[PDB]
């Protein structure tokens, strides 16, 4: 690879989710018996939109999805005795 | 002058007052044999992260 | 000479006089945000001890240093990755523009990849590639290891591709959930909706407006190939970095009080108890000169980092969507924007709306006709001088004063500056 | 996983302490490590060789714990800012910002506490089942051109409708719904269809 030379992993062509990732677009997992594999990281399902000078897509329906988002706010306090640590 | 590496022969036309050869970072990258007049590259050998 | 804040420019305020612009010129500008910067692998047994053994033994007496230095250089390495991943991965379905391009007049074919070369770039990307650019072998040598990025250029090109097909083919709908086909004047005409213009403009000026927009990415591509100081952002952070590792490289030519600033000259001249002195006063001088190294990389990363949250911020704003916020997606009315890959950072396309002549005219804010007073709906009342109109505010289009677009509320005793003039009734 | 964020921030806050510890017991040149055992064996002369080098030692881990503390602290500045701006936003609000208040357009949120941190509950409005249909810039009917007010026009085969831009709800092209506007001449891909009148 770009990054270096794996040893003991072995090479598919199958795309799959970057669960370890090594380096230049390759990574590594545990699949089927059971192996580390190195693969080329995907990127998603290709799509094409049907674009046209006369086609519009309008939704029917819909969904009210809830997503949750967690966020730091603060951490624990910490007042080292400066003297203490290095003369105690 | 005490070192590790490999050695190579140097293509670095050293003239007859050049004993030694510093690099960018002041470390030796070529050497000359006092025995043969032969100019020599001093490389560290293959090293690298795991 | 003593800097010039500016031109003076007077405005003619008055309380009857309005200025409404009776043109407008697109305008697309760019912007330069850094997104990541070169990861670092710092050998500290081989930076401070390199190819020594009593050296080692004495290190280990400070404690762990070492491991914590590289403790924060691989925390910098991976959160670099996790900031390229927050910016440029923000869908998750690669799209593909269509092979008719029937948009409307509009050119994207400087900006979309080329199936001609190799690497699946555009010429923009090509450009800004080229414009930002042995001493890797001497800090190699010395424990100084550049690790290669997770995504590679090739999958960032291809990231933003996706991004351009998703907002040529389908404007914000992409990014709220599935991609929904629309036609590129009808978007057009929501972002002129957005901004405050009626649609009917884009309708009655498409080729004006897509001849505007070819000369400004004309231009555009023209100010990237010309000078050498539009990416100065970029290669300011690439030389900081380059100058940071020479600084470490060469810090190793110091003596640091000792005799030699070469640990071969020391352990081949002195004996086993009183080098120790030399080598503990070159291990001290290392690793501080390490702790600096290592807390300066610390705030440039922190630095970074908060660049690429504002760029993540930008994308998910401009791209995305129709971001009202002013000065925020380029200079002006927010129309669309185009991402665009750079080297260790990202460039956007910002379209905007500016308003180009403007006339100066008569203004009121009511009309009373039969003792009602009348306020416009959208819109704002003009005089030509004698007769009045009715017209939008970011666009000259005069109208009739009718009763479907003015409404009715007091009377006429109550409004400042209120004049007279009949009201039509359909 | 779903509190790794917050996890990540305890464990590192504990480590450093870990770490700050850890280099307490180190040697940094002395005879030993312990301040009492080099206060009890060398003269006064001879121990302060030692102390110099333990104070210095102890003193530089301390500056570093300090300057990767106010590092952390900065970074967990900016995260309460952005959290509190989220808050405003959205919980106090309805931001129009794409991808800001969660994935989709943001309806509302709910604040929950947690351990050292906020958790938002982004409630999102995700269209789910679309269909295909024919477009059209604008009508003409009697020369003059028809553009929508607040819609698009679509077609389903036959027949003419105005309907939103997020959901699908067909309506007669009427009077109310579009206004005239120009001519229909300048206009590209217009086509014909009749404008009710009510
Ligand atoms: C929009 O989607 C929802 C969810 O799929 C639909 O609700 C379902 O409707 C079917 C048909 O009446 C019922 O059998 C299911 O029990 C409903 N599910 C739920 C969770 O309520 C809804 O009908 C769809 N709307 C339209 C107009 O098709
Ligand atoms: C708005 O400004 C544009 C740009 O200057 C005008 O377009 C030019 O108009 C002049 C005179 O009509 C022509 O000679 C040029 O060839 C036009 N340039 C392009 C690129 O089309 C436009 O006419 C202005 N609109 C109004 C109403 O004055
Ligand atoms: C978009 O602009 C490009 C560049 O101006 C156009 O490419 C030109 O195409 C013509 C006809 O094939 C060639 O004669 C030119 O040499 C091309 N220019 C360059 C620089 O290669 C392209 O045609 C435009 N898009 C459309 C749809 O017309
Ligand atoms: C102000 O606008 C009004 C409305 O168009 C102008 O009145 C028209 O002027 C033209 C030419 O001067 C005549 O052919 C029309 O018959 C007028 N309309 C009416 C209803 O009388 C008026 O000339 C404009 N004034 C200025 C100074 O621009
Ligand atoms: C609009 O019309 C009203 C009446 O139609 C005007 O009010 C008159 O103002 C004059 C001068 O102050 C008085 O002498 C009259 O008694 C008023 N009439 C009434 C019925 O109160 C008003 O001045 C007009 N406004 C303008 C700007 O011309
Ligand atoms: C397009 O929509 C129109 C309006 O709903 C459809 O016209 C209706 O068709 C049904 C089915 O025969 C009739 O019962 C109604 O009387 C029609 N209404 C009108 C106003 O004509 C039309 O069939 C639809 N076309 C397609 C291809 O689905
Ligand atoms: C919409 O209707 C108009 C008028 O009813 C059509 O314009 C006529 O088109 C025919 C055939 O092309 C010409 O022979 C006439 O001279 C046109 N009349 C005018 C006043 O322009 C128009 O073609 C219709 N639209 C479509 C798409 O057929
Ligand atoms: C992957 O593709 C290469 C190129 O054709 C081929 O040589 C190799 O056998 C393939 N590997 C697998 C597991 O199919
Ligand atoms: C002795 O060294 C000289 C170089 O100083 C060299 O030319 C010569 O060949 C050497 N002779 C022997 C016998 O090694
Ligand atoms: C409007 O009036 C001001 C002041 O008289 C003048 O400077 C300006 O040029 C006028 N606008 C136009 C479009 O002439
Ligand atoms: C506008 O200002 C002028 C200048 O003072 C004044 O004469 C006039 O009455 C004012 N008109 C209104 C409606 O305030
Ligand atoms: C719309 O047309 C495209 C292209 O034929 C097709 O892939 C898509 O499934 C269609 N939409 C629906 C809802 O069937
Ligand atoms: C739409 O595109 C097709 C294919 O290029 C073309 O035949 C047709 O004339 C276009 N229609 C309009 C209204 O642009």
């Amino acid at each position: 690879t770009r990054a270096g030379c794996l040893i003991g992993a072995e090479h598919v062509n199958n795309s799959y989710e970057c669960d370890i990732p090594i380096g230049a677009g390759i990574c590594a997992s545990y699949q089927t018996s059971q192996s580390i594999i190195a693969y080329t990281m995907s990127l998603g399902a290709e799509n094409s939109v049907a674009y046209s000078n006369n086609s519009i897509a309008i939704p029917t329906n819909f969904t009210i999805s809830v997503t949750t988002e967690i966020l730091p706010v603060s951490m624990t306090k910490t007042s080292v005795d400066c003297t203490m640590y290095i003369c105690g | 002058l005490t070192g590790t590496g490999v050695l190579t022969e140097s293509n670095k036309k050293f003239l007859p007052f050049q004993q030694f050869g510093r690099d960018i970072a002041d470390t030796t990258d070529a050497v000359r044999d006092p025995q043969t007049l032969e100019i020599l590259d001093i490389t560290p050998c293959s090293f690298g992260g795991v | 000479y003593t800097m010039s804040l500016g031109a003076e420019n007077s405005v003619a305020y008055s309380n009857n006089s309005i200025a409404i612009p009776t043109n407008f010129t697109i305008s697309v500008t760019t912007e330069i945000l850094p997104v990541s910067m070169t990861k670092t692998s710092v050998d500290c047994t081989m930076y401070i001890c390199g190819d020594s053994t009593e050296c080692s033994n004495l290190l280990l007496q400070y404690g762990s240093f070492c491991t914590q230095l590289n403790r924060a250089l691989t925390g910098i390495a991976v959160e670099q990755d996790k900031n390229t991943q927050e910016v440029f991965a923000q869908v998750k379905q690669i799209y593909k523009t269509p092979p008719i391009k029937d948009f409307g007049g509009f050119n994207f074919s400087q900006i979309l990849p080329d199936p001609s070369k190799p690497s699946k770039r555009s010429f923009i990307e090509d450009l800004l590639f080229n414009k930002v650019t042995d001493l890797i072998c001497a800090q190699k040598f010395n424990g100084l290891t550049v690790l290669p990025p997770l995504l590679t250029d090739e999958m960032i090109a291809q990231y933003t591709s996706a991004l351009l097909a998703g907002t040529i083919t389908s404007g914000w709908t992409f990014g709220a959930g599935a991609a929904l086909q629309i036609p590129f004047a009808m978007q057009m005409a929501y972002r002129f909706n957005g901004i405050g213009v009626t649609q009917n403009v884009l309708y009655e000026n498409q080729k004006l407006i897509a001849n505007q927009f070819n000369s400004a990415i004309g231009k555009i591509q023209d100010s990237l190939s010309s000078t050498a100081s539009a990416l100065g952002k970029l290669q300011d952070v690439v030389n900081q970095n380059a100058q940071a590792l020479n600084t470490l490289v060469k810090q190793l030519s110091s003596n640091f009080g000792a005799i030699s600033s070469v640990l071969n000259d020391i352990l081949s001249r002195l004996d086993k108890v009183e080098a120790e002195v030399q080598i503990d006063r070159l291990i001290t001088g290392r690793l501080q000169s390490l702790q600096t190294y290592v807390t300066q990389q610390l705030i440039r990363a922190a630095e970074i980092r908060a660049s690429a949250n504002l760029a993540a911020t930008k994308m998910s704003e401009c791209v995305l969507g129709q971001s009202k916020r002013v000065d925020f997606c380029g200079k002006g009315y927010h129309l669309m924007s185009f991402p665009q890959s750079a080297p260790h950072g990202v460039v956007f396309l910002h379209v905007t709306y500016v308003p180009a002549q403007e006339k100066n005219f008569t203004t009121a804010p009511a009309i009373c006709h039969d003792g009602k007073a009348h306020f416009p709906r959208e819109g704002v009342f003009v005089s030509n001088g004698t007769h009045w109109f009715v017209t939008q505010r970011n666009f000259y289009e005069p109208q009739i004063i009718t009763t479907d677009n003015t409404f009715v509320s007091g009377n006429c005793d109550v409004v400042i500056g209120i004049v007279n003039n009949t009201v039509y009734d359909p």
